[PDB]
């Protein structure tokens, strides 16, 4: 899953441009907008009605940074990655009850948002360079599901 | 199952695109082939290099096809009917790949419409493809 | 698709089932829980253990809905549109579990009824479970 | 993957109690009858016209043995579920261009065949044993990805 710096650094470089925050609350709101059955386990969360509701929800915005801090914690530990999301995995299974497929579905929101922020700076060679890493996070939070 | 104010946004958002339409698909495809390599093997004959008359060649007709869809949402099966079995028994394309493309087409559209890529719009587009990709794959099973 | 043969097999094997469909609907549900412990989340009011009267009670419903559905093969939306709302809007079910349920739903018929469970039927069936799963998945996209 | 000592117990008697040849062939042929788009990797088996031929095709049959025999390799290697398929994750993605979702799909097909051939002896529990067993191989087959 690792890479020649050629693309493995583009990420480390490209994430440097972007706020690791306005992206999270951006990708999570979207997760809830495009897949609206996702608002289950969000009932301690309040008004999610309209995409404008969801977008302007300071819980979603609040949870944005957390999900990102973790995402960062991967970003540093790109090899470790299964034994570091160890704690959230049992938590995303045996107490939030998430279905393992939505990690990939969030990931995709992170990528769609990452080139929403970056337009052209972002390209297939760099786009997919992140994918490997998103798709590696989904497979790291879903190991304890069994 | 779409609508009713969904068609408005589809069209609305598909409105910005215009003449830029053809070019998008083309790069999305590149994204795919970068993001999901095995997708490439549906195009053994294409040259897949960053710039291609060959991918710009098929892409435009990708982009057309949807552009056609955006104008006939009351029945898209009926329109996409040509491409319908073409992908099913002639081409034998794996369903998992259509969602693969949508994702890449969406990563394309948001590089290019930063101020028009909004959650209502973004959703109305995920839908758009969903139905299309669904309508498309209706001739497998 | 849903063509001739499908209808033959889709209707012709849902009889071999006779009054057994509900214990089958029970058996399928129970299968899910063991293999997918997440599927247990949508059912926290139920007492999920093997012989449970709720699961049995609920199995009878998922028998009926389908048995009805396997009849009105020609309008699969509208027989099931009692149930789209509930799963799609009022239950916010996750689309992924129908993949899970219908799989379990089949394994059971395979195991209980091999002679009948021929690729062709197996095949006509999955083409039909998907059709149900489809409609149920309708109302949020 | 974790399988409780009780869990590898049932994996063992059932897979013993079960031929092990026609399962693969009955498993395989079902895949390309059920999901025909998957036959595109098999046009050298000639006639995959219909369910009949599909089932009655010596190369469908011969490969079927081939799959399980190595599907058995993993049953006797459970924890070590990686290197077995070291090559073979390779063919099925690099020389044969397979879509890794299809590993599950075959996985799920084997699960149904094990219960065709066992009927009442396939417990939801015994079933759940194999599901991890399937998932493990299926996951271990689509791992080559850099
Ligand atoms: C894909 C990357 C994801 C990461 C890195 C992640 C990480 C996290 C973290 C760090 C927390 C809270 C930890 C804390 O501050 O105590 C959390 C909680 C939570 N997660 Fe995620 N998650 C991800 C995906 C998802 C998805 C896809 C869903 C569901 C659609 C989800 C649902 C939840 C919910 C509902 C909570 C609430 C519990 C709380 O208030 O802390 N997560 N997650
Ligand atoms: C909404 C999505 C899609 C659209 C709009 C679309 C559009 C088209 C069109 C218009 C053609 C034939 C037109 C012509 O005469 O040039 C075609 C064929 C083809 N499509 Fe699809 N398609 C879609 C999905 C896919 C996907 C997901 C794949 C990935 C496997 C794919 C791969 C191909 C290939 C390999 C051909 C034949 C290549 C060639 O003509 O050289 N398409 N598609
Ligand atoms: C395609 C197969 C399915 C059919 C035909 C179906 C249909 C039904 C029916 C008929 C009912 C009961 C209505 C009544 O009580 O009169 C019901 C309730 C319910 N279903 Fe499903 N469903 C299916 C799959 C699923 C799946 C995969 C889940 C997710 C695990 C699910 C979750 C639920 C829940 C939580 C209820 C409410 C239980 C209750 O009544 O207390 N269903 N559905
Ligand atoms: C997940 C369990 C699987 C196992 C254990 C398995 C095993 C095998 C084996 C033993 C071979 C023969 C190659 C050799 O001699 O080394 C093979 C080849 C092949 N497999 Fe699989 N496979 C699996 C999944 C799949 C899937 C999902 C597909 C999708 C279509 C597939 C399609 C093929 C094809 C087309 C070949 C080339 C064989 C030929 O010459 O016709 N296999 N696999």
């Amino acid at each position: 899953v690792h890479l020649t710096d050629a693309e493995k650094a583009a990420v480390s470089c490209l994430w440097g441009k972007v706020n690791s925050d306005e992206v999270g609350g951006e990708a999570l709101g979207r997760l809830l907008v495009v897949y609206p059955w996702t608002q289950r386990y969000f009932d301690s969360f309040g008004d999610l009605s309209s995409a404008s509701a969801i977008m302007g929800n300071a819980k979603v915005k609040a949870h944005g940074k957390k999900v990102i801090t973790a995402f960062n914690d991967g970003l540093n530990h790109l090899d470790s990655l299964k034994g570091t999301f160890a704690s959230l995995s049992e938590l995303h299974c045996d107490k939030l009850h998430v279905d393992p497929e939505n990690f990939r579905l969030l990931g995709n929101m992170i990528v769609i948002v990452l080139g929403h922020h970056l337009g052209k700076d972002f390209t297939p060679a760099a786009q997919a360079a992140f994918q490997k890493v998103v798709a590696g996070v989904a497979t790291a939070l879903a190991h304890k599901y069994h | 199952v779409l609508s009713g104010e969904d068609k408005s946004n589809i069209k609305a958002a598909w409105g910005k695109i215009g003449g830029h339409g053809a070019e998008y698909g083309a790069e999305a495809l590149e994204r795919m082939f970068a993001s999901f390599p095995t997708t490439k093997t549906y195009f053994p004959h294409f040259d897949v290099s960053h710039g291609s008359a060959q991918v710009k060649g098929h892409g435009k007709k990708v982009a057309d096809a949807l552009a056609s869809a955006a104008g006939h949402l009351d029945d898209l099966p009926g329109a996409l009917s040509a491409l319908s079995d073409l992908h099913a028994h002639k081409l034998r394309v794996d369903p998992v790949n259509f969602k693969l493309l949508s994702h890449c087409l969406l990563v394309t559209l948001a590089s290019h419409h930063p101020a028009d890529f909004t959650p209502a719009v973004h959703a109305s587009l995920d839908k758009f493809l969903a139905s299309v990709s669904t309508v498309l794959t209706s001739k497998y099973r």
